[PDB]
């Protein structure tokens, strides 16, 4: 009725919605990697590297809790890209990489992917496609030094640009014009690093700033960084939601006799989708499906004659979810009857319903006509001796009422 | 000297298990009947790397050891390092320089550490990250590799972090060795019912390849079938305008004393110049830089018929009426962007200057 | 340079003739598409993957969805009347007699056998054997089985074998089979003594003609294309509108969990509202394919239902509708997703070359053949029918008068021998 | 139940002018679905933004309309060329092909208007109270084999 | 012919081939119409000279 917008109904089958069977519990499998990740050994750091020479930390084997980072008052500036901050407790990862240097608060834009200027020009270029987090702050209480803290240097000349995390210790003379350099300074002949000489004194702007740059291998291989994240118990051949490793879906999970090579963590369908998964405890190839649905075709007699009903769930079988099974579907609240009548409502290969006395709809195989022998021989042959006229009528249509269409106006108003 | 690559060159492209399907990828891949340069032991000359590197040995023994990767190879810049035993490996990334002619006799910042059959021990590079894979072979012709198709066992396929453009190979003292430049192709990939790949066409070989990757398919039909069109690329680039050596006079022009009210809006018109726009939108001073019509970061590759620097004071409030298509007193009766225009806003608080001592 | 076809030149003048004395009943094949693959899609399941952040975002697109289950409804409904109007005209199941005296033509290639375990003839047995997804896509079943296809087949053939085309004009009058062909021979002005005087022979050129189909389709791939094109089709349109789903459209990643996964509201909706639109435009895409491609089939069983009513119900004057050469009846068979007609034809042979004349001039008299023509074998002269040489005496019966000589142009000198 | 095609082909017709009409309602994205909003409540370059979801919307909402009744007026057309065949054939004429203008052996017909489309009645003979008869090919008279005209 | 317009066109995935697939349905049926038309006669005749 909803899906027709009216009460009065005629006689038909009539699509409502799309049934799925519903998922019975959620099920979170991840490592039991049980050690956590040194993040105090990078933002609490002694010392920090130039940022012509960053130092890069491998991050890997552990759990971590990132909240721990966004909740904090601590950093000026945290950026993230491929990943929301908050959501980063529920993923996982191959590995992470902690990139870290200092420099002055005016360059801190220039640490974002794909950028220009002097320090992503010839000291540290991020990639295009940047997975990760950038994390900066002041640290003029520490990094600044009176009369000028000069351990910090940075690349102010280079002859071509970095490419992506490419990083460059090398200490060649620049040559700034057609005068040779030859191993000396001179007059367009210039030492390639800086130094900033940070006083504790010097501007909000021109203080240091240390800056930590989470790179994450957010690839779809073997996990070895994960978020705090608990474990639960696993489960076979039922429809559950899930996720594991931070994939997330919802499906019957099964056992499988499919062959991962070792280095595969996911299989693939040709929609992309994932088919299954290497449990990251037990090693075991699960196999998953989407949980079974069809169309909800509902049978109804007019709705002015009778208000009594029976649904067909379209293909399929009942073992999947008056009862009756087809190939046409599971079909709910029709009564099965022997006797082939001519088809009132179709149902599908052979089978129609409709609605009859003890009143019920009715599922049948579908009469194809009166059964008639010939009565052939070689010698027999029967002629008319009377006729009748019959007056057939035709129906055909040869207009529909001309429309037109101002675009205009119905677009724009 | 050269000999023929076959259809050697294939490697499982990503971490994911397909299976009874037929994918189109584009990577570096070896061109099937490419010519791989190949060698013997009576010799390891450094060689070019380009893009990437296939690498294969046949060998007797554990012969060949190992690799060095850099540019320069003489501690004046980054170098790579691998020695292995088999697929057990030691890894630096140094300014390091063993002897210059290197073998094994039987500063870093990065380490890490793990015929009836010649062995197809077989490896290829994409950007520094060695992908490693291997199987038996019989052979007849130590010249050659064999011509069944395979892209074989895996065994190591891991990212590091450096830069290169030169390799060389290290070999055992008290064998022969392929070697073959990767190209930027499309390959077709078959999988069979257990996820390993069986075959691959190289869409660029002929035109029958084309057609198969076009209908992405192994076999084709009788017919004609659409695939391509000739067009060719830019050959040589070619510049042409009135030729000019004038650095422009912005580094004046933003450093002057004086400015101006925005009633009288100053057209500095600026023309006949070389410029640089970086020198302007990395300066701190500037709380607010807008673009329209242009990227900042794009500016130093273009060339313009004329520039102006239409340059005046305004209050902090008023900031925001400078842009394209704004209303607000000082863009509709002191100065009124188009609604399309082009080039870039440039500002900053003056009130160290315009804000003179006692008031201004 | 592609040939046209071989070079002839008929051999005309103003005064000759050629006639047939002979013929070769012919059979042909006739191929036509009657339905496709009744798909449907459930356009949400499709799009969204059981997301109800998505949902909630699909709902802001408003009807696309309903009119989209409406279109391929619409599509999969007709496939229901069509296979109906071409197979299910015959009102009643007639059956034949027991045994297969139909004057020495052999039916049992194309009626059924009982011994088969689904009951289609041989050749329909045969028709069969040429022949050859979870993201909210199902494929509905036809409202009829292919078993009943082959009972609708064979009423239609039996009711002509036994009756002829008089159960198409509303009632069974049986017949005997021989008499029966030559109302089909008089019905295409070979007089019907052709027919009996050549019953043994014409019953060994129809009984080889079916061996020939039988063996055609036990060798030739390329036989039943137009079905195969139909059935291969519609899989390279699903096989298309499911790797779509791994398209990007630009967004972060082309898997909707894999977004819901990494990104807040904010920006998880940027990304799935742009797949949404991607995925949208891609079934929007499908289904007017689908639109266009069920008219057109449409058209071929509007075709078909024809040719069933004026071939196989009747015979036909229509120049090369019923096959080539003169139709004489037509067989239906089913086959995957269509129907195969056999036409059987008359198709005439053994040319002669004779002299001929428009009237002849007797006694002042121009006098006409009745029926056929004049024909001359050099030294006599005899009237035959049009179609098959038969040279009886020209006589005051086989002919007619109107008025003298003189007026028609080429008139000949010859008497007319009255009986 | 009588005129049932006639019907269809009117009510196909105004169920997809109402849900073209109904898609103006829809947002797109947009922060509403009336125009005047977007309008009223933004700057003019957030508001055209907005606007061109809108317009991008109501576009393939009507594009969708335009090429329904496209094919929808092919089948029209299909029907009028049928309709034309059986009025100079039927009509103004008699058939020998079975069925086409109804079924038994047709003898006449005569057109009726109707709204949108054209209604026949088909005059046929239908043979009917059928005799049984033994029959024979041809008769033999003094050996000669005489057969029926 | 701008690469980088090329790579963002594969993000659409087969838009821009089965529009290939459809125009080329609609070309090779020209001639099939054409040939459907005109190829009913099986020989070449030609008339005689008078
Ligand atoms: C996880 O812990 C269980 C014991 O509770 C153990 O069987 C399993 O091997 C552990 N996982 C790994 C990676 O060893
Ligand atoms: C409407 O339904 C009633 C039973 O509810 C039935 O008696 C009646 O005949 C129906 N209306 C018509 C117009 O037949
Ligand atoms: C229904 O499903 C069961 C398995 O759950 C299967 O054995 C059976 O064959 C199916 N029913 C029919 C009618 O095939
Ligand atoms: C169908 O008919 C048979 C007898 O012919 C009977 O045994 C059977 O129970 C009937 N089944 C139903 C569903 O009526
Ligand atoms: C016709 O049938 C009779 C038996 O009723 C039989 O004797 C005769 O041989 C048959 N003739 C033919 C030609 O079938
Ligand atoms: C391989 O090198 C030879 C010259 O030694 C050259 O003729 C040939 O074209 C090269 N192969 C290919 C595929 O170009
Ligand atoms: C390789 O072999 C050498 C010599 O025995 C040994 O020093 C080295 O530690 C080995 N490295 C690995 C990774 O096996
Ligand atoms: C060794 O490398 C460091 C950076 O890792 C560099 O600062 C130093 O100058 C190098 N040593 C020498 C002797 O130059
Ligand atoms: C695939 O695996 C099956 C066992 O599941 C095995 O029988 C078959 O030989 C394998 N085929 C190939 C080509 O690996
Ligand atoms: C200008 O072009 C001429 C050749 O056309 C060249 O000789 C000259 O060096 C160029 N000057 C500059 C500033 O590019
Ligand atoms: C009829 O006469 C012409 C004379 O050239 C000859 O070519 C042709 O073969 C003859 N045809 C028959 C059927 O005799
Ligand atoms: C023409 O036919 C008659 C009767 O069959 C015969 O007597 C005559 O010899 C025939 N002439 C020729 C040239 O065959
Ligand atoms: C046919 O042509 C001949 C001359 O070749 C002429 O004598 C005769 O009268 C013509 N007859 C007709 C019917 O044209
Ligand atoms: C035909 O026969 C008559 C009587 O024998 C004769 O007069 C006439 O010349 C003949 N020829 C023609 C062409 O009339
Ligand atoms: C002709 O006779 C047979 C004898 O069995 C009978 O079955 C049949 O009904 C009769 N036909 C008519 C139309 O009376």
């Amino acid at each position: 009725k909803c899906t027709l917008k009216s009460f009065t109904v005629e006689k038909g089958i009539y699509q409502t919605s799309n049934f799925r069977v519903q998922p019975t519990e959620s099920i979170v499998r991840f490592p039991n990697i049980t050690n956590l990740c040194p993040f105090g050994e990078v933002f609490n750091a002694t010392r920090f590297a130039s940022v012509y020479a960053w130092n890069r930390k491998r991050i890997s084997n552990c759990v971590a809790d990132y909240s721990v980072l966004y909740n904090s008052a601590s950093f000026s500036t945290f950026k993230c890209y491929g990943v929301s901050p908050t959501k980063l407790n529920d993923l996982c990862f191959t590995n992470v990489y902690a990139d870290s240097f200092v420099i002055r608060g005016d360059e801190v834009r220039q640490i974002a992917p794909g950028q220009t200027g002097k320090i992503a020009d010839y000291n540290y270029k991020l990639p295009d496609d940047f997975t990760g987090c950038v994390i900066a702050w002041n640290s003029n209480n520490l990094d600044s030094k009176v009369g000028g803290n000069y351990n910090y240097l940075f690349r102010l000349f280079r002859k071509s640009n970095l490419k992506p995390f490419e990083r460059d210790i090398s200490t060649e003379i620049y040559q700034a014009g057609s005068t040779p350099c030859n191993g000396v300074e001179g007059f367009n002949c210039y030492f390639p690093l800086q130094s900033y000489g940070f006083q504790p004194t010097n501007g909000v702007g021109y203080q240091p700033y240390r800056v930590v740059v989470l790179s994450f291998e957010l690839l779809h291989a073997p996990a070895t960084v994960c978020g705090p994240k608990k474990s639960t118990n696993l489960v076979k051949n039922k429809c559950v939601n899930f996720n594991f490793n931070g994939l997330t879906g919802t499906g019957v999970l099964t056992e499988s006799n499919k062959k991962f090579l070792p280095f595969q963590q996911f299989g693939r369908d040709i929609a992309d989708t994932t088919d299954a998964v290497r449990d990251p405890q037990t090693l075991e190839i699960l196999d998953i499906t989407p949980c079974s649905f069809g169309g909800v075709s509902v049978i109804t007699p007019g709705t002015n004659t009778s208000n009594q009903v029976a649904v067909l769930y379209q293909g399929v079988n009942c073992t999947e979810v008056n009862v009756f099974q087809t190939r046409a579907g599971c079909l709910i609240g029709a009564e099965h009857v022997n006797n082939s009548y001519e088809c009132d409502i179709p149902i599908g290969a052979g089978i129609c319903a409709s609605y009859q006395t003890s009143q019920s709809v009715i599922a049948y195989t579908m009469s194809l006509g009166a059964e008639n022998s010939v009565a052939y021989s070689n010698n027999s042959i029967a002629i008319p001796t009377n006729f009748t006229i019959s007056v057939t009528t035709e129906i055909l249509p040869v207009s529909m009422t001309k429309t037109s269409v101002d675009c205009t106006m119905y677009i724009c108003g | 000297a050269y000999t023929n690559s076959f259809t050697r060159g294939v490697y499982y492209p990503d971490k994911v298990f397909r299976s009874s399907v037929l994918h189109s990828t584009q990577d570096l891949f070896l061109p099937f009947f490419s010519n791989v340069t190949w060698f013997h032991a009576i010799d390891n000359p450094v060689l070019p790397f380009n893009d990437g590197v296939y690498f294969a040995s046949t060998e007797k023994s554990n012969i060949i050891r190992g690799w060095i990767f850099g540019t320069t190879l003489d501690s004046k810049t980054q170098s790579l390092l691998i020695v292995n035993n088999a697929t057990n490996v030691v890894i630096k990334v140094c300014e390091f320089q063993f002897c210059n002619d290197p073998f094994l006799g039987v500063n870093c910042t990065f380490e890490y550490v793990s015929f009836k059959n010649l062995r197809e021990f077989v490896f290829k590079n994409i950007d520094g990250y060695f992908k490693i894979y291997s199987k038996h072979t019989p052979i007849n012709l130590v010249r050659d590799l064999p011509q069944g198709f395979s892209a074989l066992e895996p065994l190591v396929d891991l990212p590091i972090g450096i830069n290169i453009t030169r390799f060389q190979t290290l070999l055992a003292l008290h064998a022969a060795y392929y070697v073959g430049y990767l190209q930027p192709r499309t390959f077709l990939l078959k999988y069979n019912e257990n996820g390993t790949i069986t075959d691959a066409v190289d869409c660029a070989l002929d035109p029958l390849s084309e057609t198969k990757c076009t209908l992405k398919s192994f076999t084709v039909e009788k017919g004609i079938y659409q695939t391509s069109n000739f067009r060719v690329q830019p050959t040589e680039s070619i510049v042409r305008f009135p030729n000019i050596t004038n650095l422009c006079p912005f580094g004046e022009v933003f450093n002057a004393t004086r400015f101006a009210s925005v009633y009288a809006w100053n057209r500095k018109r600026i023309s006949n110049c070389v410029a640089d726009y970086s020198v302007l939108y990395n300066s701190a001073s500037f709380s607010t830089f807008k673009c329209y019509g242009v990227s900042p970061t794009k500016l130093n590759d273009l060339c313009f018929t004329n520039v102006y620097a239409d340059s005046f004071v305004i209050r902090g409030d008023e900031v925001r009426q400078i842009a394209p298509g704004q209303t607000g007193k000082i863009a509709d009766y002191n100065y009124k962007l188009p609604d399309d225009f082009t080039g870039c806003v440039i500002a900053w608080n003056s009130n160290n200057l315009d804000s003179k001592v006692g008031g201004n | 340079t592609m040939s046209l076809g071989a070079e002839n030149s008929v051999a005309y003048s103003n005064n000759s003739i050629a006639i047939p004395t002979n013929f070769t009943i012919s059979v042909t094949t006739e191929i036509l598409p009657v339905s496709m693959t009744k798909t449907s899609v459930d356009c949400t399941m499709y799009i969204c993957g059981d997301s109800t952040e998505c949902s909630n975002l699909l709902l802001q697109y408003g009807s696309f969805c309903t009119q989209l289950n409406r279109a391929l409804t619409g599509i999969a409904v007709e496939q229901d009347k069509n296979t109906q109007e071409v197979f299910a005209q015959v009102k009643q199941i007639y059956k034949t007699p027991p045994i297969k005296d139909f004057g020495g033509f052999n039916f049992s290639q194309i009626l059924p056998d009982p011994s088969k375990p689904s009951k289609r003839s041989f050749i329909e047995d045969l028709l069969f054997n040429k022949v050859t997804k979870f993201n909210g896509l199902t494929v509905l079943p036809p409202l009829l089985t292919d078993e009943m296809i082959a009972q609708y087949t064979s009423a239609l053939l039996a009711g002509t074998i036994t009756s002829g085309w008089t159960f198409g004009a509303g009632a069974a009058l049986q017949i005997p089979f021989a008499m029966q062909m030559a109302y089909r021979f008089n019905g295409i002005g070979v007089t019907q003594n052709v027919l009996y005087e050549n019953q043994k022979l014409i019953a060994n050129q129809f009984n080889s003609a079916i061996g020939k189909i039988q063996d055609s389709l036990s060798s030739t791939a390329s036989a039943l294309g137009k079905l195969q094109d139909v059935v291969n089709q519609n899989a390279q349109a699903l096989n298309t509108l499911v790797k779509q789903l791994s398209s990007n459209f630009g967004a972060i990643s082309s898997v909707l969990n894999d977004i819901l996964s990494r990104l807040d509201k904010v920006e998880a909706e940027v990304q799935i509202d742009r797949l949404i639109t991607g995925r949208l435009q891609s079934l929007q895409t499908y289904v007017t394919q689908q639109l266009i491609r069920a008219a057109e089939i449409r058209a071929s069983a509007n075709l078909a239902a024809t040719k069933m009513s004026e071939c196989v119900l009747g015979q036909s004057k229509r120049v090369d509708f019923c096959g080539k050469g003169y139709h004489l009846m037509s067989f239906p068979q089913s086959a995957p997703h269509g129907v195969v007609f056999l036409h059987v034809t008359y198709v005439p042979a053994q040319e002669k070359n004779f002299t001929t004349a428009p009237a002849i001039c007797h006694d002042g008299k121009a006098h006409f053949p009745r029926e056929g023509v004049f024909v001359s074998n050099g030294t006599h002269w005899f009237v035959t029918q049009r179609n098959f040489y038969e040279p009886q005496i020209i006589t005051t019966d086989n002919t007619f008068v109107s008025g003298n000589c003189d007026v028609v142009i080429g008139i000949v000198n010859n008497t007319v021998y009255d009986p």
